[PDB]
């Protein structure tokens, strides 16, 4: 309720990170702040690799850098940089989700139709919806964070 | 477990003291 | 187990019954009172969503890099009703 | 290593997967088990080349590359018809209709 709890400490502690795209997709690497803000980064190329000057305790989520669509990064939401054991840099290796068929559907259709043509398709009526509600990270945190509550 | 369920989890109890 | 899955016009399409239970509607169909039928569902669009149950059965956990799930323009708008319909 | 199939005739469409290191009998056999038809009365083919029971999966063309999941290969079938094998049939799928005229490219 205070502050927002997906963030990052101050740890002040260098880490080695390298990125590695194993997706299709033009990756935005996005780091969040001491205060939960997503910052955004330059973007990756797919199949390409960088290492990155992150700080040990830091919190870095991937998405599609045009769409938005949600990305997993080894194998899950969040990656948190952490010590370099004997030389070590920590890969984040970026890879698609199995999306579902209806949010991958979706998809392709908003890279071909454009916003105000959403409603030009002779499609069911809960559909507009659907594709007008474009993947969100500020939303998507606020999921992650009510998830794990329960937990 | 995920490294970033012990990044949440030790917020929460550290933020919410 | 294999189970059979049948289009509006008239294919026959066979997969386990781990992949048709993919999709929580056909999940219901054949819980129990096997064979379906798509009545509103052609066969070119039946044939994508079977892929698709096999493509979720593989990748899914799996921790190698998973490729893209490709769609048509042409089939997409169809694909798109199945997939909101068979919930999957 | 694994390889994704479509053993298809007429208008039966059968979805499988085996291994690049086994034989289009033990295939044979996996249709056994569906159709209910032993291999002497089914014969395999990749698009119009009949198929032997000797040779393996890999060897007749069906690398990981091309039999993958989302894209996966199709396997031509034909039984037996009394004494004499069909001709090998795969009746096509639907044809999807006009691309609406809003989902075209349209950039100059
Ligand atoms: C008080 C405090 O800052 N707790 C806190 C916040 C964030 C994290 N995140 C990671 O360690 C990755 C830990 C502790």
């Amino acid at each position: 309720r205070p502050r927002p709890v997906l963030r990052s400490v101050n740890s002040r502690e260098p880490s080695q990170v390298i990125f590695c795209n194993r997706s299709p997709r033009v990756v935005l690497p996005v780091w969040l702040n001491f205060d939960g803000e997503p910052q955004p980064y330059p973007t990756l190329p797919p199949g390409t690799g960088r290492r990155i000057h992150s700080y040990r305790g830091h919190l870095w989520l991937f998405r599609d850098a045009g769409t938005h669509d949600g990305l997993l990064v080894n194998q899950t939401e969040l990656f948190v940089p952490s010590l370099n054991v004997d030389g070590q840099p920590i890969f984040a290796n970026i890879t698609l989700p199995v999306y579902t068929l209806k949010e991958r559907c979706l998809q392709v259709v908003r890279s071909l139709v454009k916003p105000e043509n959403y409603r030009r398709l002779d499609i069911v009526r809960s559909l507009y919806e659907d594709l007008e509600d474009h993947p969100n990270v500020q939303k998507d945190l606020e999921r992650l964070t009510q998830e794990r509550i329960a937990h | 477990d995920p490294a970033w369920w012990n990044c949440f989890s030790a917020a929460q109890q550290c933020d919410a003291m | 187990m294999y189970v059979k899955l049948i289009s509006s016009d008239g294919h026959e399409f066979i997969v386990k019954r781990e992949h048709a239970l993919t999709s929580g509607t056909i999940k219901a169909m054949l819980s129990g009172p096997n064979e379906v039928n798509f009545r509103e569902i052609p066969s070119h669009v039946l044939s994508k969503v079977c892929m698709y149950f096999t493509y979720k059965v593989r990748y899914t956990n799996s921790s190698t890099e998973i490729p893209e799930f490709p769609i048509a323009p042409e089939i997409a708008l169809e694909l798109l009703m199945a997939a909101n319909f068979l919930d999957c | 290593m694994d390889v994704f199939l479509m053993i298809r005739r007429h208008k039966t469409t059968i979805f499988t997967d085996a291994k690049e290191s086994s034989t289009v009998f033990e295939l044979k056999r996996i249709v056994e088990g569906i159709l209910k038809r032993p291999p002497d009365e089914q014969r395999l083919y990749k698009d119009d080349q009949l198929l032997d029971d000797g040779k393996t999966l890999g060897e007749c063309g069906f690398t990981s590359q091309t039999a993958r999941p989302q894209a996966p290969a199709t396997v031509g079938l034909a039984f037996r018809a009394d004494d004499t094998f069909e001709a090998l049939c795969i009746e096509p799928f639907s044809s999807p209709p006009e691309l609406p005229d809003v989902m075209k490219p349209q950039d100059s």
